[PDB]
């Protein structure tokens, strides 16, 4: 399980709203590893997977399983907090400096997005 | 197999219609009757053995089988007031309760506060 990884993300969210780090490189790292762990936590899986695991949620004949449901719950609340903070600091951040932390922090916002979309 | 886990269950649930609404005693009874947790000696590590075994659908209810245990244990044996009364059992069965809470907290949700209602 990467729930020891979990807490490197949150570490991550961490630093970022804090915006401390002279560099933008010690930013491009951060969103580096966030990008990663955003990314590993869904396995390229698709809808039906999903559609999958509700049916078997129902209800809850026996012993389901919603692990990764849960999983992804987790992350994006904890995201929130940290977010509203560091979406400012993210975005502002992006158009400088780091033309080029940016290919880091471009991808970071991309694949939060799928989660945390909706 | 599929019916055994559903029999199961439903002696769980008998037990939760009876934990609260009173009826402490009963509650240990059934509750022992599911052969689940150790009322025995130090068998808490066998209760560890059988327990990885453990379907998917039981595995995720013990963590309330104890604590239930845990409280019944708790109330019934609250220290009486002025003879035969053997205190000693019903504070047996907290112990090894303990032990096999103690032995598998990790493969468990995370509450083993038990603990507070263990003490007073």
């Amino acid at each position: 399980g990467d729930s020891s990884l979990y807490i490197i993300l949150k570490k991550l969210l961490d630093f970022i709203l804090k915006t401390g780090g002279g560099f933008q490189r010690v930013r491009t790292h951060l969103y580096g590893s966030l990008l990663y762990y955003l990314q590993i936590a869904q396995r390229p899986d698709e809808p039906d997977t999903l559609e999958a695991a509700k049916k078997t949620m129902w209800e809850r004949l026996t012993a389901p399983e919603d692990v990764f449901s849960k999983l992804q719950r987790e992350n994006i609340a904890i995201i929130e907090s940290y977010g509203a903070a560091l979406m400012e600091v993210v975005c502002r951040d992006a158009c400088d400096g780091h033309e080029i932390g940016r290919m880091l922090a471009l991808a970071l916002l991309d694949r939060i997005v799928s989660v945390d979309k909706q | 197999f599929v019916d055994s886990t559903f029999y199961l269950l439903l002696d769980l649930i008998t037990f939760f219609d009876e934990y609260h609404s009173g009826h402490i005693d009963r509650a240990f009874d059934i509750i022992e009757r599911l052969k689940l947790v150790p009322l025995n000696q130090e068998s808490v590590e066998e209760r560890v053995a059988a327990f990885r075994n453990f379907s998917d659908e039981i595995r995720h209810n013990l963590s309330e089988v104890l604590l239930a245990t845990m409280n019944i244990l708790f109330t019934q044996f609250k220290r009486l007031k002025g003879i035969e009364d053997r205190d000693s059992q019903l504070r047996s069965q907290a112990r090894t309760l303990i032990t096999f809470a103690g032995m598998i907290p990790y493969r468990t949700s995370g509450d083993t506060n038990a603990r507070l209602v263990q003490m007073e």
